[PDB]
C-alpha cells in the first residue's frame, strides 16, 4: 500500500529536537547543508535513527538514577546514571546516547523532581546547570550512561537520591552541533542529512528554545527535519519502499493552492530546489501530500522568491 | 513465539571470510529493523552493524567498517553479516536481534566466531 | 462493509505520551474508588477523529498556553501577569464550542509555569521567570482568554511585556476537578466520560506531574482516557462509524499472550469489565489491536 | 475553492420554528466537524450548536439547549439547523462553519432569521 502523510498542518505539529510546537517553515542556504541531527532522524520505513524516540515528550529529555553530594566552591553536584525515559535498562548500542538525549551544545539548565529531608517544601522542582559539550572539563558519557550536573548552593540541599525524569528548563549558549557522547572518543551515530541533487536545500522545522541571554533578545531558533508526528506515523505504518524518494506537495486545502513540491528521500529528510542565498519562509497552513515514488536523480520545480 | 534463529559460525583464519544468517519465525519480519551484536569473552555485548526494516541505511561498529556487511532479504524471513578480513580481535558470540519498535527486544542463542592466528 | 475498518498504531503505552500533563504515559489501570465519569477537557477525541473539548492535534499543547503577557508590580502580591490568551500556534482566541484555548489545563490547583522574560537590567537581557497560577478549583476567565499569575517579590522584577508561551514547571494543591473557566458562569464541554455498562470501568492511561508538596507523599497521578498518539491518529484517518463500539485485544506481541479484551466507545473512552475493589494495573509493553465493531451492550469478558 | 453555502432563514413569529440548512461542495464533507454561530446586531459572533464528522456528540450553547438540534446528511454533503420555540433574543445572521482539524476555518455566508414579538 501507498506512502501517505498525516493530514495535519506543520503549525499543529511538534517539534521533534526541542520539546515545542513547530512555529516556522523555511529553507536556508546559509545554514549547515548536512547537520548531524541525532533526534528527528526517521527511514520511511518506520525504522527510528541515532537516539530519536516514538513521543515528542522524551525530546531533549532524559531519565536517570540520581545520586546527590554537596561539594564545596561548586554546590550540589548531580551524578545521573543514565536509564531509557520508559524505565527499561539503558545499555551501550548502535547509537549516541539513550533515547531522546540532546543532540545539541550549550549550557543546559534542566528540571527535575527533587525530595529533601529539610522543612518546607520536602517535594519540589530544582533547576540544575549541565554542560552538554564538547567541553575540555564537561566528562559527560551519556553514551556509556553517566552525566553530571550542578546548582549553586551556600550548603547542601539534603536531596534524597532516587529516580529523576530530567526536561529542558533553558540554554545558554546554544550550537547546532553535537554534544559530547563518549568523553572525547566516537560513537554510533545516524549519517549527516543528504545527500542533495545540484540546487537542493533542506526543509527545516523550526521552534525556539527558552533561552538565557545575557545581552541579545532574538529568539534561538532550532531545526529538524521532520516533525515529531510524522516519526510515530512511519514507525507504526511499516510502508513498502519502492524507490528511493516520494515526491511531496505542500498545498492549502481551503484554496488548492499548491505552494511547492518537494522529495522526501528514504533516509527521512525533504529536499527543495531553491537557487536563491537567503532564507524563504512558507505559511505552515499548508499540508504535505504524496504525489508518487520517485527516484534520487528526480528533478523538481524550483520553489520562487 | 517471535524467533530468531542464527547459524553460519565456526573456526577460521585471520585474514578470512564467513557468512552468519539469521530467520525470523513467528514474526512480521518485514516490521523488524535488524541488528548484529557479539560478545568477546571478557567484554561487554557490542554492537556490530544494523540495518532498517526495509534494508536501508546500514550502520557499522568503527572496528568493522569495509569488512563487515549487513544485509536482508525480507521474501526469506533472513539478515546476513558478511565477515571479511577477519581478525583475532573478532573471535566472539554474534546475536542478531530485532527492533520492532524502540528497543532490541528480540535475540537469537548466539553463534560461535574463532579467528585463529 | 464497503467501509475501511477502524485501526490502532502499532505503539506499546510506555512509549506513548500523555494527553492531560506533557509526560510519558507510566502506567495502565483501572480503580473502581476513582471518580468513574471524569470531565476531562483534553485528550478527548470522537473514534471519528472529531477532537472535542480543549484537546489539541499536539503533545507540546497539553497544560500549556499562550499569551499576550503583561507585568505589573502589584502590593499585597508581587509581580503579576497578566495573560491575553492566544491559540498556542498564534491564531486568535475567540470564545466558541469549548471552555479555553487549546491545550489549557483542565485540572485544578496552583501551577508553577515558567515563560521567557527579557528585562530592562543590564546583563540580564532574556532569563526565564516562573509565575504561580491558580487555575481553581475557584478571577480566572480563561474562557474569555484573561488569566494572572504571580510571584513574591520585593519589588519591580523590571519584565518587558511580549508574546509568551507558558508550560507547566510543577503543580501544589492537584485536584482533578476542572478549574473555573469562566468566572463562575458555565460554558461548552465535552461531555462526562461514560456512560459504561454494569460492571465496566474506564481503563486509564497514567502519568506522575512534577509537584510542590509540604508532606513528601508520593508520586501525583494524572489519568487520561486515550494517549496523544491515538488523538491524532482518530484526526488523521476519519474512520466511518459502523457501531457503538470496538472490541480491542490488549497483547503481548513477543509472547502472544492476550491480556485483556475491552470496549473502545466512539465518544473515545476504553472500559474494561472489572468488579475487584482496588485498582489492577497492566503491564504497559502490549499493544491494542482492534478485533470489530460491537453493539453498546456487547458483554466483556471480565479482568 | 472549498465553500459553504447556508439557506432556509427569514421572518418568524415568536414561539415558531424553521430549519436552516448548509450545503458543502469542493471538500470531503465527512472530515469536516461542523457548527452553526450567529452575530446578532450589536453583538459579537456567538457558539449555537456543534457535531462531529460522522454526526455524533451534538453539542449547543446553554440558550438554546432543548430548542435547537444540530444534524447532518453525510450523503447529501449537508448540517442542518432546527430552531424551535424561537425567541426574539434568536434574531442574528446565523453562520455555518466546518472544522477539517482545530479550528473553524471555513464559514459560509450567513443567513438572516428575524423573529417577530
Ligand atoms: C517522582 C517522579 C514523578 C515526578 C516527575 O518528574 N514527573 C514528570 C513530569 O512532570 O514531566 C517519578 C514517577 C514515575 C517515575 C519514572 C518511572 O518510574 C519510570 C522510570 C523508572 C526508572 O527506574 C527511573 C526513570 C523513570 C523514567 C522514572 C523517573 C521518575 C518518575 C517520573
Ligand atoms: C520568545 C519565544 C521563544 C522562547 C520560548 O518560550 N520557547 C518555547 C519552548 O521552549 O517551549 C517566542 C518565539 C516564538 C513565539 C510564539 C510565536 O510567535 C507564535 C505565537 C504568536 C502569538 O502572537 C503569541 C504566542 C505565540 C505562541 C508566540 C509565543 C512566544 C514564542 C514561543
Ligand atoms: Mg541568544
Amino acid at each position: 500500500r501507498m506512502v501517505d502523510l498525516p493530514v495535519i498542518q506543520p503549525r499543529l505539529c511538534t517539534h521533534a529536537r526541542w520539546p515545542a510546537p513547530v512555529y516556522g517553515l523555511l529553507v536556508d542556504p546559509s545554514l549547515p547543508s548536512n547537520p548531524q541531527w541525532q533526534n528527528g532522524r526517521v527511514h520511511v520505513d518506520g525504522t527510528l535513527l541515532g537516539t530519536t524516540p516514538i513521543s515528542g515528550s522524551w525530546v531533549s529529555c532524559f531519565a536517570a538514577e540520581a545520586a546527590y553530594k554537596f561539594q564545596s566552591g561548586t554546590g550540589e553536584v548531580a551524578t545521573f546514571t543514565l536509564i531509557e525515559q520508559d524505565g527499561s535498562a539503558y545499555v551501550p548500542g548502535d547509537r549516541a546516547a539513550p533515547l531522546g538525549y540532546p543532540d545539541f551544545s550549550g549550557q543546559l539548565e534542566i528540571e527535575v523532581q527533587t525530595e529533601t529531608t529539610k522543612t518546607g517544601d520536602k517535594l519540589k522542582v530544582t533547576t540544575f546547570e549541565m554542560i552538554l559539550g564538547p567541553t575540555t572539563n564537561a566528562d559527560q558519557a551519556p553514551y556509556q550512561g553517566r552525566v553530571f550536573a550542578s546548582v549553586t548552593a551556600a550548603a547542601s540541599l539534603d536531596l534524597v537520591d532516587g529516580r529523576v525524569r530530567a526536561v529542558p528548563r533553558s540554554i545558554y549558549g546554544f550550537q547546532d552541533t553535537i554534544p559530547e557522547y563518549n568523553d572525547g572518543l566516537l560513537v554510533p551515530l545516524a549519517p549527516p542529512i543528504g545527500p542533495f541533487l545540484p540546487g537542493e536545500v533542506l526543509l527545516r522545522f523550526r521552534t525556539y528554545m527558552r533561552q538565557i541571554d545575557t545581552a541579545d533578545a532574538a529568539a534561538e531558533a532550532i531545526d529538524c527535519a521532520l516533525p515529531q508526528e510524522f516519526v510515530s506515523w512511519f514507525a507504526s505504518n511499516a510502508f513498502t519502499v519502492q524507490s528511493e524518494a516520494l515526491l511531496l506537495r505542500y498545498r492549502n486545502t481551503l484554496t488548492g493552492q499548491l505552494l511547492f513540491e518537494c522529495k522526501l528521500y528514504n533516509e527521512g529528510y525533504i529536499a527543495l530546489s531553491y537557487s536563491g542565498s537567503g532564507p524563504l519562509t512558507f505559511p505552515t497552513d499548508g499540508i504535505f501530500e504524496v504525489v508518487s515514488w520517485v527516484p534520487r536523480l528526480y528533478q523538481l520545480a524550483s520553489v520562487g522568491s | 513465539q517471535v524467533q530468531l534463529q542464527e547459524s553460519g559460525g565456526g573456526l577460521v583464519e585471520a585474514g578470512g571470510s564467513l557468512r552468519l544468517s539469521c530467520l525470523g519465525s513467528g514474526l512480521t519480519f518485514s516490521r523488524y529493523a535488524m541488528g548484529w551484536f557479539r560478545q568477546a569473552p571478557g567484554k561487554e555485548r557490542e554492537f556490530v552493524a544494523s540495518i532498517t526494516r526495509s534494508g536501508g541505511s546500514p550502520n557499522y561498529a568503527d572496528s568493522v567498517k569495509g569488512r563487515f556487511t549487513i544485509s536482508r532479504d525480507n521474501a526469506k524471513n533472513t539478515v546476513y553479516l558478511q565477515m571479511s578480513s577477519l581478525k583475532p580481535e573478532d573471535t566472539a558470540v554474534y546475536y542478531c536481534a530485532g527492533r520492532g519498535s524502540v528497543y532490541y527486544d528480540v535475540w537469537g542463542q548466539g553463534t560461535q566466531v574463532t579467528v585463529s592466528s
